[PDB]
DNA sequence: ATTGGCACGAAA
DNA sequence: TTTCGTGCCAATTT
């Protein structure tokens, strides 16, 4: 079952491997986004919603008023997308939001309601996004970039050895809010810890513990275990543990029960901790010598004295020990602190740290936090209170808290967005645990550690940004009394937040015009993610890391796009079945595999998820029930790919594209392509120019009819009908009765594009595809775009190719190009630009566009039209006047001088000037549009009043349609009510139209006056002004169309990454041509496909080869008329060739005419569909071949054009798919002898805008020195550059026939002198 | 006039950084003489020094102390120190380069017809370029009267105005120029041709020093004005100046490509050819016979060869002999000058043995016949290459039948290794080299059995029996003539590609076992992606 | 080519001679920055005399 | 930074032109004075006894300076 | 990010 | 009272 549209050209297609998953719409990512932030949402979170909550409700000081949001709302666009960008509009709606003030009174529990206020306010204009994920800003589309940033929560990491010289580990912890300030925690040489506060002085650890109401004992609580000390009358017996001891050394006698386990100086093995397990030995006594360093871990006050003996963290000493044990004590608490596994590294820290209270502190932390300041205690807490504890200044979002509490190894998810003591605990203690051996670092190349974020988090983190601000001066003007007259109309005002967004959706570094020059470009960029931006990284500081190629980019990010140059690794795009998480981390889509077989449920997994699976590759061989044949399958499990067996396997691949993007997926045979070379062919296919008529790829992947249909430069049926009018500008669909809304006339109106500007200055064009009274359905094509054919994407030309070196002329990725292709306009091109002439308001009188340019000539004026505009079609060239203005020049006085010219020659040619527009030099073209933009209140010349009877014309046919339909059912209806009376059978035939009755009349009146008010609704704005500027009166903007051809110089490519540049347009009869006299089209030299190893581009020209066989034997069966039989058996011959394809094409349930129509279309060659992955082999290719009478080897006879005689080998012939790309030389050349120079340095300009120079660098300069030119650099210096006498001179020397200079002295070396004597600094030449 | 205003639409003149800066210090210096002179309390004229010091900091090198004043826009306004340093700076920008008149751009075609001496120029190019000389020799010869005479007939491009240019660009060198330019190479002296079009021509032997492909790369070009600048550049910046590297002293003018494939092409001998066994009188009948189609280029014969050698006082003198050769060395044998023996052609001649038949004429004879024996390599390879009819094609990537037995074996090994490594025998680290030992061994066999299928062919004998000769694959003469390809990349076409690294340096055990002839799965092409993205980023990088 | 010139109505240190590293004042005066910016920028006192 | 642009005004033009002229420096010096002396519009705001002043050698008549105006005036644009 | 000079703090 | 180490600042990156 196959679509009216595709059902007219079938492409035959080589996959194996059926489909499970269909390919998503492509620009899911930026609706999606979008609609995050726009809908309206019952929870708090997720777009408007969140921003208004977190900011409102807003109350003052005095607590007296406050202000309560409620809801808010968004208008409806005043004008259309199209009307948008034909006046040079932004495409946005208004924001009202529904605010509402309370009064509270005083001397009473709470807040008495005195009052409450409640109105809707204006907040500004929001951009919305079209429905192909655009923006229209200023009549222009715009895209923004998703960024792939680093997501918020704490990370651990360390440094390899680098920062000391002994090649010592550091390990660091930081904590990232997603708003707020970082925290640091790290280690030093001499394993102490530390911590730091926004990227600051390092401070002691404990300095935060201490502010955070922590006593030394409790800290030693918290990061040690305590050991008891029993004082059983004799040399401290000891309650032993025996896994304390493991890899430790007996410094003394160990001895229990009269049995000597271990004795002095042998170490405790694990054999000794076994028996001491089992015989659960306890009591151990021990010398005093063994608590020489032994920590006491609280304090320890005599009863009798009651002062303190001994802090809390300090070494125990014999005369301590005699204290302690002569004052009545016999409990005692130390602290274990091993050297292998528990490191004692608070306690150091601690004997480190300088403070011992809760006060100091918070002091330190103010002094470092501000210096230069003295401390106060109240500003010390409220700077440590907001810090990390205010919901207004710090907010850990619900991923970053779901991030660390997944670091953290916690179970709830959710949570606060501020932190506590509890997580700085926790993360000091992993940080401790990753220090003593048990952990480890993370990574941050990957992708469950970096975070997607699209347009409406952006937009919505803009927003709140205004919203802040609106709400700060809130509180500023809250504080005066005026309660009982104010409204929440005048209490805000919208310019901060609509400035903020609007800044935000034009200036923005990730809002960027949108790449145009074909569906493929559009499509690419709208996909296209960037680790770069406010919040990103840096090209200049990115690092290596961060650029490669990391396993969890596994079908998500593609590894063969990227640009090459300072951005690569940091530019991606991303992959067909590719998403995005809740949390903004992608995933992509597995089938399950339960019991051994891979079932049909997708699951989609992220990066975290992926790696506890063993996942099969996608090319694995299965049955018909889906059981592994191998037993040993290749499958990647922990970031590596091995060998399993069948039964290990828990998910699978659902194609063989997932790993791809869409530009890489549309290159056939792309796995016998090496991968710098499909990353060029890849960069390259997205910059071609759309010719004169598309034409299909005939070799593809199947990819194209999704491209084509997913960008929006398509026109595609909304409901299905039948094509009731058709015309090269419009169609008209009647819709399906089923499909019809009750009520209405029911027709589908589409106004095709035509011949319009691109951003890249090229054509965008629509042309139907279908014919009159033809059935469509919903979704299908109606109309093709630019670079489309018949709904399939058409970037190029077939050309038919040859592989052989012709004369050198195809030398180091030279070209040869037949002159038949130039003949042909295969490769010619539209490119429109535009200019515009501002008339403007000034102190003399306001400047007129007007006729009577008094100076010029007759002649000159001639394609002007009586409003001194250029006629629409006229040919004009460099130095054509295209509108004519005049600027008035006012003086009162008339000298007698004056007073005779205006005698002579009329007063009209006195007091103006000339500033009329003229087309720049070099640039010609046909004038095919023109508008004109005028103030409010100006009065409109004959022009505008033309072009807007043009737009009202359309819009009454349009309406005229709908209203004659309405208007013939009610007539119909009014027949089959007034036939049941009187039954005039020719009565009413005879009579007019005119004619329960009255109320069809009522009907046909109400209906007639509702059109009416349709109509003059639309006159209304159609004839709307315009508001442009300030001193602004008219604006007009003329377009120039023009036609580029082809030639030597011009840049061509094909989709393998091979490109080069055309040398040579060779006359037919030199061509190399076979035993049939058919000649080639262009010549490539097979020397570049062996070290390219760019081996496609051979299959691809064999199989291009076959196809056009095989459209050769339809077109030979075509022009000698036969039975459809003998056709639809041969058709069907086609496409059953294959070794078990998946496509089934069944010709049996086509009619005649379906099968003519086919054949017709195939008759020029039948299209081939092989994926990435998944394409034909060499033996089908051989197959199909052979059903075409070709040779197999692909290879055949070539002679010489020039001699006729035989070349001594066979050459491989046949077609491949060729692409113009956006390098012409036509602007590229570029030469000056004198022009212009700039005032300050007196240098040459550069540019081909302005007639400017080429620069003569240090490099080119060095190039001359080691010639020893001295001359020719002198020249270069002097008399070319900044010499304003020498160029003079030397310009007479050489008018006069002199070849000598007068070098002199340049400029610029003034320039320096006097910019130095302005620094205070006396310099000087001397002598 | 160093720190102009600027002129805007609408009459908006705004401001400029150092006026800025020059207008907080008048206002700032005119506050405090006030005050000075109204004798204000010392708490306010504090302040007021202050802020005058300040501004005179930020006057002078705003951002070196404390917090650089911004703009509008949040930006730092730049000071005379900006203006002074950096590489934005005068030195930098404005003395050390600076761009120039009498100059062009355009992108590079190939010229295969051109002179080493010679370049195309357009003419749409050249009329700007040389507009004074053609003002001044339209005057000369009363063509035009006055100097706007001559410029309107230049303005209307007349039919005289061309024969004035192809007159005054009759004997002056014209620069070219690539960037980057990285060594004295980079700019060299042309004369020029007019030709039609938009793109500029090269010479092939020159691409290699410019370090230039056809592909959008761009040059510019420079006019000498004076007699000294000509000079300079017919007699030290000309190509045919440029024929040993500076640097070494090795030759810059090697062929490549085209021209090494089709001299090595003629240059060889088959076993049983049209026309073999056969006496010639000289070159010029073995050119007719193979004109005639009577005998094929690679047939072996008898040729009467005279060649001269340099005597002791430095005369030549000629010898005649009957030699072996082949019909291609005879006809390549009118190309050599009289001073070489002809042994030097009597062979295959791959790249070095072209280069060292160009280095042995630049030593025995001079430059000028060196570089007219250079233009003739190069025609003569062209010719020949484009008559030999060289292919490419898929049959041509020939697969060894042993590959996938060798395959197999290497797979068996490494199994028993892991199940003798599941039994606890060995470590992992000595597994893991032994798997990589056994691969790489797998893959050695396998080059090794792909090159010998490949380096051979039978042919039939005169009386019928059968001989083993070097084989004349497309691919393999591309790569045994030095043209294009070497040893591994026909590895990689044919074999298979073998053990890859990951990003950090560490190689993957499992190898990719296929070819590119054959297709890749997807996880091999993801893996062989980190080795193609950290090449091409250090190459970006370095 | 035409210069001008402004007489400043107090004195006011150069820059360049007293923020770079090898302060030229702080050498020749032998204090140190700091306390030589202090004064300058009206932080501190400095006795003459 | 911004420095602009040097454009050409009329009396660019007709020193240019002059430059281009085979005069001698006694009248090259005469097309300086009297090129000085033209307004927009194109004509001379001086009367020739001023110029043959302003030169300021005694050995020049006005017959010379007459002879230099009336080259001048076939300049581009005539008149 | 990386390197080198300079002021500062702890130790012989 | 000298001497070496550690933290800070300024320079650089087609
Ligand atoms: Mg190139």
């Amino acid at each position: 079952v196959y679509s009216y549209t595709e059902k007219k050209r079938i492409r035959k297609d080589f996959g194996k491997r059926p489909q499970v998953l269909d390919v998503p719409y492509l620009l899911s990512i930026q609706l999606d986004s979008f609609q995050k932030f726009i809908e309206q949402d019952p929870e708090g979170q997720y777009g408007l919603e969140a921003a208004f909550r977190s900011v409102f409700p807003i109350q003052s000081y005095s607590g007296n008023s406050e202000l309560q949001y409620v809801s808010y709302r968004l208008g409806e666009p005043v004008f259309d997308v199209q009307e948008c960008q034909i006046r040079g509009v932004t495409y946005s709606a208004p924001l009202r939001v529904k605010l509402r003030l309370v009064i509270y009174e005083r001397e009473a529990p709470e807040g008495t309601v005195k009052d409450i206020k409640e109105q809707e306010v204006y907040m500004g204009e929001i951009p919305l996004m079209t429905d192909n994920g655009t923006f229209v800003i200023n009549g222009t589309e715009r895209v923004i970039v998703s960024q792939l940033h680093r997501s918020p929560g704490v990370f651990f990491d360390s440094d390899k050895g680098k920062t000391h010289s002994s090649g010592k580990v550091l390990y660091n912890a930081r904590i990232i809010p997603y708003r707020g300030s970082w925290l640091d925690f790290e280690f030093d040489p001499k394993d102490n810890l530390f911590v730091r506060i926004d990227r600051r002085r390092k401070l002691p650890a404990t300095i935060i513990l201490r502010a955070l109401n922590y006593t030394t004992e409790q800290i030693l609580d918290l990061f040690f275990e305590k050991v008891i000390f029993e004082i059983r009358d004799n040399k401290l017996q000891m309650e032993l543990v025996p896994e304390r001891l493991r890899g430790e050394t007996a410094s003394f006698d160990i001895e229990a029960n009269g049995k000597v386990y271990v004795e002095k100086g042998r170490r405790i093995t694990a054999r000794h901790i076994r028996q001491l397990e089992k015989d659960d030995v306890k009591l151990i006594e021990v010398p005093v010598e063994y608590i020489a360093g032994k920590v006491v871990a609280k304090d320890y006050i005599d009863e009798s004295t009651g002062e303190l003996i001994c802090a809390a963290n300090m070494e125990l000493s014999l005369d301590l020990l005699a204290k302690l044990s002569q004052s009545g004590h016999k409990r005692i608490e130390t602290l274990f602190t091993n050297d292998l596994d528990h490191g004692p590294y608070i306690s150091e820290t601690l004997r480190v740290d300088p403070t011992n209270d809760r006060l100091s502190a918070l002091v330190e932390i103010y002094r470092m936090m501000r210096p230069g300041e003295p401390p106060t205690r109240e500003a010390a807490e409220s700077l440590f209170e907001n810090l990390f504890f205010s919901e207004d200044r710090y907010d850990l979002s619900a991923v970053g808290r779901m991030k660390f509490n997944r670091s953290l190894l916690r179970e709830e998810i959710e949570g606060s967005g501020i932190l506590s003591k509890d997580d700085i605990i926790d993360v000091m203690k992993k940080l401790i645990d990753i220090r003593n051996g048990k952990g480890e670092v993370d990574d941050i190349d990957h992708l469950g550690n970096r975070r997607i974020r699209s347009v409406g988090e952006m937009a919505e983190n803009q927003f709140r940004v205004g919203l802040v601000r609106v709400e700060r001066a809130v509180k500023e003007r809250l504080s005066l009394g005026d309660l009982d007259t104010l409204m929440p109309q005048d209490m805000i005002n919208a310019k901060p937040i609509s400035a903020a967004v609007k800044e935000f959706f034009g200036s923005s570094q990730l809002s960027q015009f949108m790449d145009q020059n074909n569906p493929l470009s559009e499509i690419t960029h709208k996909r296209r993610i960037s680790a770069l931006g406010p919040g990103g990284l840096t090209r200049e500081r990115a690092g290596f890391e961060v650029r490669d190629v990391h396993p969890t980019h596994y079908g998500r990010v593609c590894p063969i796009e990227t640009p090459e140059g300072p951005n690569i690794g940091l530019i991606n795009s991303l992959s067909v079945y590719a998403q995005t998480n809740e949390y903004g981390f992608l995933e992509t889509p597995y089938r399950k595999v339960t019991d051994g077989v891979v079932t049909d449920e997708i699951h989609y997994l992220s990066a975290i998820e992926e790696g506890n699976y063993v996942i099969a590759q996608a090319n694995s061989n299965l049955d018909e029930e889906g059981h592994f044949v191998e037993d040993l399958v290749t499958c990647r499990s922990k970031g590596e790919s091995s060998l399993f067996s069948r039964d290990q396997v828990d998910y699978m691949d659902v194609s063989t594209q997932q790993v791809v993007s869409v530009g890489a997926s549309l290159i056939p045979f792309l796995e016998h392509d090496d991968a710098n070379r499909a990353l060029m062919g890849a960069n390259m296919q997205r910059q071609a120019v759309p010719t004169l008529r598309a034409d299909k790829p005939l070799v593809g992947t199947g990819m194209e009819r999704a491209v084509a249909v997913d960008s929006g430069v398509t026109a595609v049926a909304k409901r299905g009908g039948v094509v009731q009018y058709v015309d090269a500008s419009r169609i008209v669909i009647k819709v399906n009765e089923d499909e019809m809304y009750p009520g209405e006339a029911g027709i589908d109106i589409y106004n095709l594009t035509k011949y319009t500007r691109s951003n890249q200055n090229t054509c965008i064009n629509q042309m139907p595809c279908v014919s009159l009274g033809e059935p469509v359905e919903r979704g299908d094509v109606l109309a093709d775009g630019p670079s489309t054919d018949l709904g399939e994407l058409a970037l190029g030309q077939n050309m038919r190719v040859a592989f052989m070196p012709w004369n050198g002329y195809n030398f180091e990725d030279s070209i040869l190009v037949s002159e038949r292709v130039v003949q042909e306009d295969r490769f010619t091109t539209i490119h429109i630009q535009e200019l515009a002439c501002v008339s403007r308001d000034t102190k003399l009188g306001p400047e007129e566009i007007t006729a009577d340019i008094p100076n010029v000539g007759e002649a000159a004026l001639s394609k002007l039209d009586e409003s001194g505009i250029v006629y629409i079609g006229a040919e004009v060239t460099g130095g054509d006047i295209l509108v004519g203005k005049v600027t008035p020049k006012g003086e009162t006085q008339l000298t007698p001088e004056e007073k005779l010219l205006r005698a002579i020659f009329g007063e009209k040619a006195s007091d103006v000037k000339d500033s009329s527009l003229r087309v720049p030099n070099g640039v010609s073209g046909t004038v095919i549009d023109v508008q004109v933009f005028t103030r409010d209140g100006v009065e409109k010349d004959k022009r505008a009043l033309e072009i807007e009877e043009m737009q009202l014309k359309q819009a009454k046919k349009d309406l005229s349609e709908e209203l004659q339909i309405l208007e013939a059912g009610l007539f119909s209806r009014i027949r089959a009510v007034l036939v049941a009376g009187g039954v005039e059978a020719e009565k009413l035939d005879k009579l007019p139209r005119d004619r329960q009755l009255e109320q069809l009349a009522e009907q046909y009146d109400e209906l007639k006056h509702e059109f009416e008010k349709k109509l003059e609704a639309k006159r209304r704005k159609i004839t709307q002004g315009d508001d442009l500027a300030p001193g602004v009166l008219k604006i007009v903007k003329v377009y120039l169309a023009v036609k580029r051809r082809i030639q030597p110089g011009d840049k061509m490519a094909g989709r393998h990454g091979n490109k080069g540049v055309i040398s040579k347009i060779n006359p037919i009869e030199d061509m190399p041509y076979d035993e049939n006299g058919t000649p080639v089209d262009i010549v490539l030299n097979p020397l570049g496909v062996p070290s390219r190893m760019n081996i496609g581009q051979i299959l691809e020209t064999h199989l291009g080869m076959a196809a056009k066989g095989i459209g050769d034997k339809i077109n030979a069966m075509l022009k000698q008329q036969q039975e459809v039989a003998k056709l639809r058996e041969f058709i069907q011959r086609a496409y059953d060739l294959g070794a078990d394809v998946r496509q089934k094409v069944d010709l049996s349930t086509f009619s005649d005419e379906e099968v003519m129509r086919l054949a017709e279309n195939l008759r020029k060659g039948m299209p081939i569909a092989t994926p990435v992955f998944d394409g034909a082999k060499e033996a089908e290719i051989k197959e199909l071949l052979k059903l075409g009478d070709l040779p197999t080897s692909g290879q055949i006879r070539l002679y010489d054009g020039r001699t006729g005689e035989q070349f001594e080998r066979p050459v491989t012939v046949g077609y491949m798919y060729m692409l113009k790309l956006n390098h012409l030389v036509d602007d590229k050349m570029h030469a000056r002898s004198t022009g212009s120079y700039s005032l300050v340095t007196q240098q040459p300009l550069g540019g081909k805008a302005q007639f400017g120079g080429q620069r003569f660098g240090e490099m080119e300069v060095w190039a001359l020195e080691a010639y020893g030119a001295a001359y020719t650099l002198q020249e270069m210096l002097t008399v070319k550059s900044d010499d304003v006498n020498g160029r003079t001179k030397m310009y007479k020397n050489i008018v006069d026939g002199n070849h000598q200079m007068e070098p002199g002295m340049p400029e610029s070396f003034n320039v320096l002198l006097k910019e130095i004597r302005s620094l205070g600094i006396n310099i000087e030449l001397e002598d | 006039d160093l720190r102009p205003l600027v002129p805007l639409d609408g009459g908006r003149f705004a401001t400029s950084d150092l006026n800025d800066l020059y207008r907080r210090v008048i206002n700032r210096n005119n506050r405090l003489k006030r005050l000075l002179d109204l004798a204000a309390p010392d708490i306010i004229v504090r302040n007021e020094k202050r802020m005058l010091q300040e501004a005179v900091d930020a006057l002078l090198d705003n951002g070196r102390r404390g917090r650089a004043i911004t703009g509008s826009n949040k930006r730092p306004l730049k000071s005379l120190a900006d203006m002074i340093k950096g590489k934005q700076g005068r030195f930098r920008q404005n003395l050390l380069g600076k761009r120039v008149d009498y100059s062009g751009r355009s992108v590079i075609t190939v010229g295969p017809y051109l002179r080493l001496h010679q370049c195309g120029l357009p003419k749409k190019m050249a009329l700007e370029l040389f507009k004074p000389f053609i003002y001044g020799k339209l005057e000369l010869r009363g063509l035009a009267t006055t100097i706007k005479a001559a410029k309107k007939m230049v303005e209307r491009e007349e039919a005289v105005v061309w024969d004035i240019l192809d007159e005054v660009i009759r004997e002056h060198p014209v620069l070219l120029n690539r960037a980057p330019t990285l060594h004295r190479l980079g700019i060299q002296a042309f004369e020029p041709v007019l030709i039609e079009g938009k793109a500029i021509q090269l010479h092939p032997l020159v691409c290699a020093a410019y370090n230039a492909d056809f592909d959008g790369d761009q040059m510019a070009v420079h006019v000498p004005l004076t007699l000294e600048a000509q000079l300079e550049a017919r007699a030290l910046m000309m190509s045919t100046n440029n024929i040993l590297s500076p640097a070494n002293g090795e030759p810059i003018i090697v062929p490549s490509q085209d021209v090494v494939l089709g001299l090595y092409y003629m240059t060889r001998d088959c076993v049983n050819a049209k026309g073999e066994g056969m006496v010639l009188t000289g070159p010029k009948e073995a050119e007719r016979l193979y004109r005639s189609g009577l005998a094929s280029l690679h047939a072996r014969v008898k040729v009467r060869i005279t060649e001269y050698e340099k005597d002791a006082n430095g005369e030549l003198v000629a010898k005649t002999s009957l030699k072996d050769t082949t019909v291609g060395r005879a006809i390549l044998w009118m190309i050599v000058p009289k001073g070489l023996p002809y042994s030097i052609v009597n062979q295959a001649l791959g790249k070095k043995a072209i280069s060292k038949m160009l280095n042995t004429c630049y030593r025995i004879l001079g430059l000028k016949p060196t570089v007219i024996f250079a233009d003739q390599i190069m025609y003569t390879g062209f010719a020949y290459a484009a008559r030999s009819g060289a292919s490419v094609g898929i049959d041509d990537m020939v697969i060894p039948e042993k590959k996938h037995e060798i395959i197999s074996e290497a797979e068996a090994e490494v199994a028993e290794i892991q199940e003798q490594f599941q039994s606890g025998l060995v470590t992992a680290g000595e597994r893991y080299n032994k798997v990589i030992d056994i691969w790489a061994a797998a893959n050695d066999r396998v080059s090794k059995a792909m090159m010998d299928n490949l380096q051979t062919e039978t042919v039939i004998n005169r009386d019928g029996q059968e001989e083993k000769q070097v084989s004349f694959n497309s691919i393999y003469m591309m790569a045994d003539s030095g043209a294009r390809g070497s040893a591994a990349q026909i590895r990689q076409l044919a074999g298979m590609r073998g053990l890859m690294a990951k990003p950090d340096g560490s190689i993957i055990e499992t190898p990719i076992t296929a070819n590119f002839r054959e297709g890749l799965n997807v996880l091999q092409y993801f893996i062989s992606t980190h080795g193609a993205r950290k090449g091409l980023a250090d190459t970006a990088l370095k | 080519e035409r210069m001008g010139h402004i007489e400043l109505a107090s004195p006011t240190a150069h820059i360049w001679f007293l923020k770079s590293l090898p302060s030229r004042i702080g050498l020749l005066l032998d204090m140190p920055l700091r306390d030589i910016e202090r004064v300058l920028y009206f932080e501190s006192y400095v006795v003459i005399e | 930074v911004y420095q602009g642009e040097t454009t050409q005004t009329l009396q660019d033009y007709l020193m240019w032109q002059v430059e281009l002229t085979p005069f001698s420096d006694t009248d090259r010096a005469i097309a300086t004075s009297i090129v000085d002396a033209v307004d927009e519009t194109g004509y001379l705001t001086v009367p020739l006894e001023d110029i043959l002043e302003s030169i300021g050698d005694e050995e020049i008549d006005i017959d010379e300076v007459e002879a230099v105006l009336k080259r001048i005036q076939r300049f581009d644009p005539v008149g």
